[PDB]
RNA sequence: AAUUGUCGGGAGGGAAGCGGAUGGGGGCCGGCGAUGCGCCCCGGUCGGUGUGGAACGGCGAGCCGGUCCGCCGAUCGACUCGGGGCGUGGACCAGCGUGGAUUGGGGGGGCGGCCAAAGCCCGGGCUCUCGAUACGCCCGUGGAACGCCGUCUCCCCGAUUGUGGAAGGCAGCGCGCGCCUCCGGCGUGCUUCGGCAUCUGCGCGCUCCGGACGCUGGCCUGUGGGCUCCCCAUUCGA
RNA sequence: GAUGAGUAGGAGGGCGCGGCGGUCGCUGCAAAACCUUGGGCGCGAGCCUGGGCGGAGCGGCCGUCGGUGCAGAUCUUGGUG
C-alpha cells in the first residue's frame, strides 16, 4: 500500500511535558498537571523553568495522528473488523489489539495481505 | 441659510453641501517687499533680573 | 501589542442553532438554513432565527388575537413561530391559512371546521 | 516576410515604441485597406477501459507558468580560460576551459599530457577563473556533448585516442607562452598569509 | 426562485515586479519607456559634446536681484539698541 | 493626466519662488494639506485621553501609520499626543510606496491586499476612484473624496526603522523623533516602508 | 512503591536536581527504504454478435435493463499465468541550476532645486597690504568639475523560505492576417514636433503574469540511516 | 479577514474511574493487575501497541447513574529510611 500522505510531518515539540517536580518527590507523577499556586514561577513563566503545554503546539491538521510510516492508526479485534479498511487501505493502517490470541492474529495478518491492508504490529507474539 | 442655500441649488441641478468647515490649510501667496527689522539676542545684565531692575 | 478589547473578538452570544434535539425541529433547520442561503429573502432569514429560540422566545398565539389581526386579510398566509391555541372568548372563527409549529387539539378543531387549514412549516 | 524585430527591448519586458507607434509598423492600417476596411477575423483552431479504479480521487498539482532558463556562464569564463579547480580529486590542478555544455556544465582538458587531467565535466559553481587565456581555436570539440560522459573499470582505447587528438592540437599553444607548460602542470595552494579574498586571478 | 448556484491572492511588491505594476497602473510602462529612452539620449549627448532659454537681458536681472537677496542674508544688526555692550560687541 | 499635473505643480512652485525673488517680495508656500502620522511609543501605560485620541487616528499600534487632512480641528487632536508620534508632510515618492507596497483596503470590515483594481473600485467605485493611481490622486491632492478614500486604507502597518531611533522620548527639535519634522518625515518613511 | 544488597555502565575541586541546544557513548527501529509499471510475442489457462430459457430489476398498461445457463455466429480479449526483449522508476539525504516571496548589502547613470549654489579657472574694472606682498568688492546669458538635498532609473551578491494542488485566468507584449532596400522605411487624427492608449481587431504564442520546479549524485541489511528512548559532557538559563 | 497576558472568579469542549440499560467484541493458542533503557499518537488530561510476569476473567461504543480523579490538611492507617 502507498500511503495517500504528501505533505511531511512537522512536530512543533517532540519532548513531552512533565509535571513540575515531579523529579524530586516520587509521590508527584509526570504526567502533566497545571500549577495552581500563586507563586508558582512554573505558572508565572520565569524563563529557565519547566514549560506549560498551550494551543500554540498544535499540530498541522492535515498531518495530525499520523504515524510515521505515513498512514493513521486503527485497531482491530478480529477479521470481521479489518474488513472495514478494505477501502482505506491508502488512509487507515490497522494494528492488532494486545489482548487478541496468537491463533486469532494469523487468520488477521492473513486476511490484511488479501486486502493489502497495513498492519502496524503484525509479527506480534508468534514466535 | 442652508435650506435657501440647498433651494436654489436644487433649481440649477447642482448638488452641493451645507455643512460647516473647520479652518483649513492657506493658500500661496506673495508679500510684497519692505525693511526688515533684525532681531537678535540681547545680552544678559543681572541688574535687569527684577521688575523695574534694582 | 494592539490597543483593542478582547483581541478585537466579539463578547455577544447569539443562538446559531437549536438547542433542542428534536429530529423534526432540526431538519426544519436544515430545510430553511438552505432557502435562506440561496434565496435571500428576509423573511427566510427571520424564520431560521426564530427556530433555534427556546420556549419562552416562542410564545403561543392565542386563536382570538389570531383572528384579530388576521381580519381583512383572508388571502394571506399566517406564519408563527410558536404554538397556537384555542380561546373560549372568541365565538365566530373565519377561514383562515396557518401555518405554525404547533396546534392545540380544539385549535386544530375549530380552524378546520371553519374551513381553514393548519400547515406546517414544511408545507409553507 | 518580416526579418528582424519590429520593437527591440529597452529593457526585458519593455519594448522601445509605444502602441500608437507600433500599429504604423505591424501595417495593420494597409491590412485594413487590403480587407475592405476591416481587420480581417480568423477562427479558432478546431480512451482503454480502467484496469482499476482507484477509492481515493487522484490530485494532479497546479500549473506552474515558470520554465527553467539555461544555467549561465559567469563572465569571467570564456574560451581558452585557464580554470582552477576547488574540490574533487583533481582539486587544485589547473585546467583549461573549452566549452560549456548544454547541461550547463564546463568541458575542461588538463591537458592531460601535463597534468593528467582529461577531458571531464566540472560545474561552473567549484572552480575558479583566472585571467591567463590560451588560444584554443585549433581545438575542435564539436564531436564532444553530455552524451560522452553518460554510464553504461577499463578505460575503452577509443577515448584515450580522443584526448589525445584534443590534446595534440593545444599542447603546441601552450609551449607558445613561456612557463606557461610548468604552470598548467602545478597545483593551486594557499600558503602562510595569503588571503583568498585579496588573491587577483 | 433560488439563485443560481455560486484563494488568497499571494500580494506581490509592484516596485519590483513589472507585471505586477503594469496591471495596477497601466500608464507605468509609458512612464518607464520615456524615462529610459530621456536618459540614453543625455548619455549620447554628452559623448558628443553637444552644446539658452531666458533672455540676455533677463538673465543680468535675474543676477542681481539674487546678488541683492545674498547681501540681505548676510546682512547683521547695528547691535545699536545694547548701549550698555557697545564695547563689548565692538 | 495625473502625471503631468504633479510635475507642473512642482515647476509652478519654483516659478513662483523666484518671480517673487526678481519683485523683492516674498512668496509664502501654500500650507500642507496632507499629513503622514507615525506611532513611536507603545501601547503601555497610556494616560486616557491619549488613549482614546490614538483610537480615533487609527494608531492602535507602534509603528501604525495613516494619512490625516489638515484641519484647526485635526491639528489641535493632533497637538494632544505629541509625544507618542511623529508626523510630517509625505511627498508623492512616499505616498506611491506606501500605498503599492504596504497598501490594503477595508472590504466589508475586512483587510483586503490592493492586488487589483477590482478592489479599490468594489468600495470607492461610486465615488468615481476605480484604479490605484486614482486612489493616489485622491490623497495627494486631499479631493473631495479624501475622507472616504482615506478611511477606506486600513492603517499602515510599518516595520521597525532600518538604522533605528535616535530617541523617542524628546521631541524632534530637541534631536529626538517625535513631533512634526515636516519634510523629514519622507525620510524616515524611506527607512520604514 | 518507599527502602536495601549485589553485578554491570557512568559521573564527582564546598550540594544535587531542573528548562533549552547540540555532541559523545549506548539502546532501539526493516511500514527503518523501493524494486514495480507500460508496451511487444512464446506458450499455457480462462471467457467471447444474434437467437432460446431461468430467476429479477429501473421508470411508472407499457417502455427501458442487467445477472446466470444453453445454442449459433464472430473469432478477439483477459490473466497477483510462466519465460524473453524494450522503455520507464521508489524512500531518505546532499549538491547544483532556473525562478517566486521576504530581506540585508554593494556599484553606476539621468534629471531637478540653490545667490538660477558658492568657489575655482579665463576675460574685464575697482581697491592697494603686516601673518606684509595682501584683505577683499563688482561684473560675464564665459569655461571645466564638485557639494548638499530631492527624484527617476539600471545592474550585482548573500541570507530565510515553497504554504496551495480546482483554474493556462488577469495583465503587458510578440509573430501572422498588407508591402519594402529590414538596427529601419511606407497610411489617417492629435502634438509641446520629442511624440501619443488616435486608429491598437482576430488567430496562434511569449513573459517579472491567480504560492517551486528541474537535473545530478550518494545510499538502500552496512562501521548505513533515523530516534521523541537511556547515561554523560559542554555553552546559556535556572 | 482579524486576533492570542491573566490571580480571585465564571463558562465551554474533552480525558480518566466504578455500576446500570443496550449494543459490538476479546480470552487457558493466556483475561485482569503488575514490570520494562521496546515503539508510537495527542498542545494536554490520556491513549494504542512490543516484550515480560501472571493464570481467569476483561474491554470498545451509545445512553444513564455515582461514596468518581490528591503532594500538602502539625491529614488517617500501614510500611520504610
Ligand atoms: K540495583
Ligand atoms: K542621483
Ligand atoms: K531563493
Ligand atoms: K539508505
Ligand atoms: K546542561
Ligand atoms: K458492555
Ligand atoms: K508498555
Ligand atoms: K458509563
Ligand atoms: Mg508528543
Ligand atoms: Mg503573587
Ligand atoms: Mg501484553
Ligand atoms: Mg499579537
Ligand atoms: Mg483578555
Ligand atoms: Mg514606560
Ligand atoms: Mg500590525
Ligand atoms: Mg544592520
Ligand atoms: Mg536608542
Ligand atoms: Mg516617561
Ligand atoms: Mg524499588
Ligand atoms: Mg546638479
Ligand atoms: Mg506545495
Ligand atoms: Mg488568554
Ligand atoms: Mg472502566
Ligand atoms: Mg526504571
Ligand atoms: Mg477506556
Ligand atoms: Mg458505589
Ligand atoms: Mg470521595
Ligand atoms: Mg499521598
Ligand atoms: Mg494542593
Ligand atoms: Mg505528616
Ligand atoms: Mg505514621
Ligand atoms: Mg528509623
Amino acid at each position: 500500500a502507498v500511503p495517500l500522505l504528501n505533505k511531511k510531518v512537522v512536530k512543533k515539540r517532540v519532548k513531552r511535558f512533565i509535571r513540575p517536580q515531579s523529579d524530586r518527590r516520587i509521590t508527584v507523577k509526570e504526567s502533566w498537571r497545571r500549577p495552581k499556586g500563586i507563586d508558582s514561577r512554573v505558572r508565572r513563566k520565569f524563563k529557565g523553568c519547566v514549560l506549560m503545554p498551550n494551543i500554540g503546539y498544535g499540530s498541522d491538521k492535515k498531518t495530525r495522528h499520523y504515524l510515521p510510516n505515513g498512514f493513521k492508526k486503527f485497531v482491530v479485534h478480529n477479521a470481521s473488523e479489518l474488513e472495514i479498511l478494505m477501502m482505506h487501505n491508502r488512509t487507515y493502517c490497522a494494528e492488532i489489539a494486545h489482548n487478541v490470541s496468537t491463533r486469532k492474529r494469523k487468520e488477521i495478518v492473513e486476511r490484511a495481505a488479501q486486502l493489502d491492508v497495513v498492519i502496524t504490529n503484525k509479527l506480534a507474539r508468534l514466535h | 441659510k442652508n435650506d435657501q442655500l440647498k433651494a436654489d441649488a436644487k433649481a440649477r441641478g447642482e448638488v452641493i453641501s451645507t455643512k460647516r468647515q473647520p479652518l483649513g490649510p492657506k493658500p500661496g501667496f506673495m508679500v510684497e517687499g519692505a525693511t526688515l527689522e533684525t532681531v537678535t539676542p540681547i545680552p544678559y545684565d543681572v541688574v535687569n533680573d527684577l521688575k523695574g531692575g534694582y | 501589542g494592539i490597543d483593542l478589547v478582547a483581541g478585537g473578538k466579539s463578547k455577544k452570544t447569539k443562538r446559531t442553532a437549536p438547542k433542542s434535539d428534536d429530529v423534526y425541529l432540526k431538519l426544519l433547520v436544515k430545510l430553511y438554513r438552505f432557502l435562506a442561503r440561496r434565496t435571500g429573502s428576509k423573511f427566510n432569514a427571520v424564520i431560521l432565527k426564530r427556530l433555534f429560540m427556546s420556549k419562552i422566545n416562542k410564545p403561543p398565539l392565542s386563536l382570538s388575537r389570531l383572528i384579530t389581526y388576521a381580519t381583512g386579510k383572508g388571502d394571506n398566509i399566517v406564519v408563527l413561530v410558536g404554538t397556537v391555541t384555542d380561546d373560549v372568548r372568541a365565538y365566530e372563527v373565519p377561514k383562515i391559512k396557518v401555518c405554525a409549529l404547533k396546534f392545540t387539539e380544539t385549535a386544530r378543531a375549530r380552524i378546520e371546521k371553519a374551513g381553514g387549514e393548519c400547515l406546517t412549516f414544511d408545507q409553507l | 516576410a518580416k526579418k528582424t524585430i519590429r520593437n527591440p527591448e529597452l529593457i526585458r519586458g519593455v519594448g522601445k515604441f509605444s502602441r500608437s507607434k507600433m500599429y504604423h509598423k505591424k501595417g495593420l492600417w494597409a491590412i485594413k485597406k487590403k480587407n475592405g476596411g476591416k481587420l480581417p477575423l480568423h477562427e479558432k483552431k478546431p480512451v482503454k477501459p480502467p484496469k482499476f479504479y482507484p477509492a481515493d480521487d487522484v490530485k494532479k498539482p497546479l500549473v506552474n507558468k515558470h520554465k527553467p532558463k539555461p544555467t549561465k556562464l559567469r563572465a569571467s569564463i570564456t574560451p581558452g580560460t585557464v580554470l582552477i579547480i576547488l574540490a574533487g580529486r583533481f582539486k587544485g590542478k589547473r585546467v583549461v576551459f573549452l566549452k560549456q555544455l548544454t547541461s550547463g556544465l564546463l568541458l575542461v582538458t588538463g591537458p592531460f599530457k601535463l597534468n593528467g587531467v582529461p577531458l571531464r565535466r566540472v560545474n561552473q559553481a567549484y572552480v575558479i577563473g583566472t585571467s591567463t587565456k590560451v588560444d584554443v581555436s585549433g581545438v575542435n570539440v564539436e564531436k564532444i556533448d553530455d552524451k560522452y560522459f553518460a554510464k553504461q573499470n577499463v578505460l575503452p582505447q577509443e577515448k584515450k585516442d580522443e584526448q589525445k587528438t584534443v590534446d595534440s592540437a593545444l599542447l603546441k599553444a601552450i609551449e607558445g607562452i613561456p612557463e606557461l607548460k610548468a604552470y598548467l602542470s602545478a597545483r593551486f595552494s594557499l600558503k602562510s598569509g595569503m588571503k583568498p579574498h585579496e588573491l587577483v586571478f | 426562485v433560488v439563485r443560481p448556484i455560486k484563494r488568497a491572492t499571494l500580494k506581490k511588491n509592484p516596485l519590483k515586479n513589472l507585471n505586477v505594476l503594469l496591471k495596477l497602473n497601466p500608464y507605468a510602462k509609458t512612464a518607464r519607456r520615456m524615462s529610459l529612452l530621456a536618459e540614453a539620449q543625455r548619455v549620447k549627448a554628452k559623448k558628443e559634446k553637444l552644446d539658452h532659454a531666458i533672455t540676455k537681458e533677463e538673465a543680468s536681472a535675474i543676477k542681481g536681484a539674487s546678488h541683492s537677496w545674498y547681501k540681505t542674508m548676510i546682512s547683521d544688526s547695528d547691535y545699536a539698541e545694547f548701549d550698555n555692550f557697545t564695547k563689548w560687541l565692538g | 493626466q495625473y502625471a503631468k499635473e504633479y510635475s507642473e505643480q512642482e515647476k509652478e512652485l519654483i516659478r513662483l519662488k523666484r518671480e517673487a525673488r526678481l519683485k523683492g517680495g516674498f512668496y509664502v508656500d501654500p500650507e500642507a494639506k496632507l499629513l503622514f502620522i507615525i506611532r513611536i511609543r507603545g501601547i503601555n501605560a497610556m494616560p486616557p485621553q491619549t488613549k482614546k485620541i490614538l483610537q480615533l487616528l487609527r494608531l492602535r499600534q507602534i509603528f501604525n501609520g495613516v494619512f490625516l487632512k489638515v484641519n484647526k480641528a485635526t491639528v489641535n487632536m493632533l497637538h494632544r499626543v505629541e509625544p507618542y508620534v511623529t508626523y510630517g508632510y509625505p511627498n508623492l515618492k512616499s505616498i506611491k510606496e506606501l500605498i503599492y507596497k504596504r497598501g490594503y483596503g477595508k472590504v466589508d470590515k475586512q483587510r483586503i491586499a490592493l492586488t487589483d483594481n477590482a478592489v479599490v473600485e468594489q468600495v470607492l467605485g461610486k465615488h468615481g476612484i476605480i484604479c490605484i493611481e486614482d486612489l493616489v490622486h485622491e490623497i495627494i491632492t486631499v479631493g473631495p473624496h479624501f475622507k472616504e478614500a482615506n478611511n477606506f486604507l486600513w492603517p499602515f502597518q510599518l516595520k521597525a526603522p532600518l538604522g533605528g531611533l535616535k530617541k523617542k522620548r524628546n521631541h524632534y527639535v530637541e534631536g529626538g523623533d517625535a513631533g512634526n519634522r515636516e519634510n523629514f518625515i519622507n525620510e524616515l518613511i524611506r527607512r520604514m516602508n
